[PDB]
């Protein structure tokens, strides 16, 4: 049975600036099976009311999906994404880098 | 959408 | 220039929980314009582009009883595959369908597509011919015989080459404010010392419609594909892409890399260096 590791990217929609509103994402794709549940920590708590795009997929079959939150980042504040997926022994953690 | 007025297209 | 249709189904068998959840989604080009789930309360087809709203509640029906109708097929064919594949009754399983077109700036039907999977791999596809089919296994060929004998070939090639088309140049027309517009990139460049002797240029082009982009890097006029990190091409949320490309330099030679922004959105190619 194939299954696919989903790859991670977490980033805002605008370049971050202190102060000001902005949308932080995760986006996660190339996984398989669909089912998958990504959250986003804030200091290491998650958010709640974090929504998320429809499920769809790429050519390769591979799924991919959009998780977003409305946000406006300060200096102090620390931001990841935890993905989990059974193709993972433990949920995966990316921080969240202002130039990635 | 396809009008499936079909399913002469079970698998 | 040239626009896609496209709709993707994905049904999800889950044994004992219930029924497979069913969800679908349409899109022109880049943009995503409907939605179905059947965890969902309304149990309606929704709108999720605003110029989709401007069609009456005759399209909202035929295209909730399409969509249900879909999600029927694929629950008695989620039974079928899994004695093709003498699978166990607790196993979850999926099925994947894709179909759609391609038309010309003209608006001229250039390509269809119909395409199906099970279990994220091949099953049966369409050809180019739009009268053949392609299975994919041993399965796949006992549903490439019923469809054979169904004429299906010729109800796909129908739809591809009609209801398809003249639906998708209707929205090109109708959403023209949105689907044709062509956002060009927001390029900048940055800079990160990894140590003193080597540094990292990131290339950046962000709020750009349609997907389609091209980032490359070059030392002295050469190209570089040997260093170059490409991140994979990223909604902003907002209808718009971002994507970055990486390179690793010694220290004090930045100015012989230059990045290169190819887009549909801008004139000439961009170039910028640090």
């Amino acid at each position: 049975m194939i299954q696919r590791t989903p790859k991670i990217q977490v980033y805002s929609r605008h370049p971050a600036e202190n102060g000001k509103s902005n949308f932080l994402n995760c986006y996660v794709s190339g996984f398989h099976p669909s089912d998958i549940e990504v959250d986003l920590l804030k200091n290491g708590e998650r958010i709640e009311k974090v929504e998320h795009s429809d499920l769809s997929f790429s050519k390769d079959w591979s799924f991919y999906l959009l998780y977003y939150t409305e946000f406006t980042p300060t200096e102090k504040d620390e931001y990841a994404c935890r993905v989990n997926h059974v193709t993972l022994s433990q949920p995966k953690i990316v921080k969240w880098d202002r130039d990635m | 959408t396809m009008v499936m007025e079909l399913i002469r297209m079970i698998k | 220039g040239s626009h896609s249709m496209r709709y993707f189904y994905t049904s999800v068998s889950r044994p004992g929980r219930g029924e497979p959840r069913f969800i679908a989604v349409g899109y022109v080009d880049d943009t995503q314009f409907v939605r179905f789930d059947s965890d969902a309360a309304s149990q309606r087809m929704e709108p999720r582009a605003p110029w989709i709203e401007q069609e009456g509640p005759e399209y909202w029906d035929q295209e909730t009883r399409n969509v249900k109708a879909q999600s029927q097929t694929d629950r008695v064919d989620l039974g079928t595959l899994r004695g093709y594949y003498n699978q166990s009754e607790d196993g979850s399983h999926t099925i994947q369908i894709m179909y759609g077109c391609d038309v010309g700036p003209d608006g001229r039907f250039l390509r269809g597509y119909r395409q199906d999977a099970y279990d994220g791999k091949d099953y049966i596809a369409l050809n180019e011919d739009l009268r053949s089919w392609t299975a994919a296994d041993m399965a796949a060929q006992i549903t490439k015989r019923k469809w054979e004998a169904a004429h299906a070939a010729e109800q796909q090639r129908a739809y591809l080459e009609g209801r398809c088309v003249e639906w998708l140049r209707r929205y090109l027309e109708n959403g023209k404010e949105t689907l044709q517009r062509t956002d060009p990139p927001k390029t900048h460049m940055t800079h990160h010392p990894i140590s003193d002797h080597e540094a990292t240029l990131r290339c950046w082009a962000l709020g750009f419609y349609p997907a389609e982009i091209t980032l490359t890097w070059q030392r002295d006029g050469e190209d570089q594909t040997q260093d170059t990190e490409l991140v994979e091409t990223r909604p902003a949320g907002d209808g718009t892409f971002q994507k970055w490309a990486a390179v690793v330099v010694p220290s004090g030679e930045e100015q012989r890399y230059t990045c290169h922004v190819q887009h549909e959105g801008l004139p000439k190619p961009l170039t910028l260096r640090w």
